[PDB]
């Protein structure tokens, strides 16, 4: 009831979860939990709003298939499916950030993505423009930049 | 010294035995296959496989296609399509077959089929002859 | 919530019965495909034993091939059509960067279904219906039929399949398949006896429909046996699932009691 009844007088919502906190991602953002009154194509811009819409719709179908993945095994799934898949665990680890704060316990140097790298990287990914680097690249990095400059220490 | 691997898709009569002579109708005529024989390969017609052991005894099969090759070493492998035995038969049928597929040669006209026809022709003549 | 758990529990149930019959099924069928293995293993060794004792090498110099794949129209089988479809990737790649022009055939709806969309132009031709009945000479004589009748002379060829090792183990192989004239001018073929090209050429027709008919009864051998497996690992990772699940709706469960019983006796103190 207390936060149920919290939930009328906000107006953003950033819900953390344990199942991804446990998954390593931090911050522990629900991508599919946290909403916005400005999340609107007339107050961001049309663009930032495809954008997130696409990163949510692709992470909603990711967890759709978690139960097909789970127990009838990766190499059972569409190709499509697989796309969908690899791009939502990279799309999961690019959302996690390095904090400037947690940089006592942790040791990586925390970071500031300004709006428009942030809008541009996920274009870039959802777009499929970085298929080729593991999902590992994108595990706790600032831009993109860092990103493919981590993809490229990868070897 | 001959190391015989007769054998169908489905069975395998013999392998790596060791018999004294087999005699095979390639389709290039009959010939027979003892140790150390020429290296040869040759592709087969419907006909008799008489099979002679070291003993004397003759296995007698039927082979409607297929394939023997002969090595160096004297070691021959007989790859036959559908090879049976020659219980599994009959004359009746095998000489109704050959007025039937005659009949048809006679009324045909096209090379591709009178071809045609003319193999099943063959195969059941070949089959008649050689059951009795 | 109680009735939900119970709902996604029964779903999870369902579909681990379902791997558990099609896992015996799998291996009902495993049995009869390690048994009609053994003559067709002879026989198609027994095929290849000329070009392995003749020693043909095949050419280097020439550029028309032909790339046959072995797969089956049916899923769930595991890492046998995405391991077909990485070697003949893989091999595609090698072929072309020579220049070598590279055709295409799959036996087999998924390895089609698989190597189409990169590989669309590279192909021939496809077949289906392969998988639901244990394979026969018949199949691979109409395979080979609709090979030869294609207009496309390739020079040199290959098909892969899965060469089954052991119930747990399979390697995708890669055997050869030459042409007329690689066998004709091949020096080593000069110790054999009456040979002219018609001879050989009614040879080589029938060793390709032995070779594809080998192919196949192997094929399907490793195909049962990797779903044989498959089945396994999904039937157990659904009993996962439903041990996670069987906690989950006893932790409901006694939630429920507790909200019940505090309702009545908060309903009952107010008097």
């Amino acid at each position: 009831p207390a936060p149920a009844t919290t939930f009328a007088h906000l107006d953003a919502t950033t819900v953390l979860s344990r199942a991804i906190a446990e998954l390593g991602i931090y911050p522990a953002v629900d991508p599919l939990d946290s909403t916005s009154r400005i999340m609107d194509p007339n107050i961001v811009g049309s663009e930032h709003y495809d954008v997130a819409r696409g990163v949510q719709k692709i992470l909603q179908d990711y967890k759709s298939l978690q139960d097909i993945i789970a127990i009838l095994g990766m190499d059972e799934l569409s190709e499509e499916d697989k796309l969908t898949v690899s791009r939502a665990r990279k799309i999961q680890r690019f959302l996690s950030q390095p904090f400037q704060v947690a940089e006592v316990f942790t040791g990586h140097m925390g970071k500031l993505v300004p709006l428009k790298e942030t809008i541009k990287g996920f274009q870039q990914i959802l777009a499929g423009e970085y298929d080729h680097l593991p999902e590992q690249a994108f595990y706790m990095v600032g831009p993109i930049e860092e990103a493919v400059a981590k993809a490229d220490k990868l070897a | 010294q001959m190391s015989f691997t007769f054998a169908s898709p489905t069975q395998v009569f013999f392998n790596g035995a060791n018999v004294r002579q087999v005699d095979v109708p390639t389709l290039t005529g009959a010939f027979g296959i003892l140790a150390a024989h020429v290296p040869t390969l040759q592709v087969l017609r419907p006909g008799l496989v008489v099979v002679h052991a070291e003993d004397g005894t003759t296995s007698k099969y039927f082979v409607s296609s297929g394939s023997i090759a002969v090595n160096a070493d004297s070691s021959v492998q007989l790859l036959a399509e559908e090879a049976v035995t020659l219980d599994m038969l009959d004359l009746g049928a095998a000489k109704a077959n050959l007025e039937k597929a005659q009949a048809e040669l006679v009324g045909t006209a096209d090379e591709a089929t009178r071809a045609e026809i003319q193999i099943r022709i063959e195969a059941n003549e070949a089959l008649v002859k050689a059951l009795e | 919530t109680l009735k939900d758990i119970t709902r996604r529990l029964k779903s999870i149930k369902n579909i681990q019965k379902i791997t558990k019959s099609m896992k015996m099924v799998a291996a009902a069928k495993y049995a009869r495909a390690e048994r009609e293995l053994k003559p067709a293993r002879i026989y198609g060794l027994g095929s290849l034993a000329l070009y392995e004792k003749a020693d043909i090498k095949g050419p280097e110099d020439k550029k028309k091939h032909l790339l046959i794949g072995v797969s089956s129209d049916r899923g769930l089988c595991g890492a046998i059509h995405s391991s077909i479809a990485k070697q003949m990737k893989s091999e595609v790649a090698t072929l072309t960067a020579a220049g070598k022009e590279v055709m295409l055939v799959g036996i087999g709806d998924k390895i089609r279904g698989i190597l189409y969309r990169t590989h669309s132009d590279q192909f021939l031709v496809a077949f289906k219906e392969v998988g639901r009945k244990p394979p026969t000479f018949g199949d691979a004589s109409v395979i080979a039929l609709e090979l030869l009748n294609s207009g496309y002379e390739f020079d040199e060829g290959s098909i892969i399949f899965n060469k089954f090792r052991s119930v747990i183990s399979y390697k995708t192989e890669e055997k050869p398949i030459f042409s007329l004239n690689t066998v004709a001018s091949a020096d080593s073929m000069s110790i054999y006896d009456d040979i002219d090209a018609d001879v050989l050429q009614n040879y080589q027709e029938y060793n390709l429909a032995n070779i594809i008919y080998y192919s196949l009864k192997e094929s399907t051998t490793s195909e049962q046996s990797a779903r044989m497996t498959a089945m396994d690992n999904a039937s157990k990772n659904a009993s996962e699932m439903i041990d996670k699940l069987t906690l989950t709706f006893n932790r409901t469960r006694q939630a429920v009691i507790t909200k019940e019983l505090i309702e009545i006796i908060s309903g009952a103190a107010a008097l």
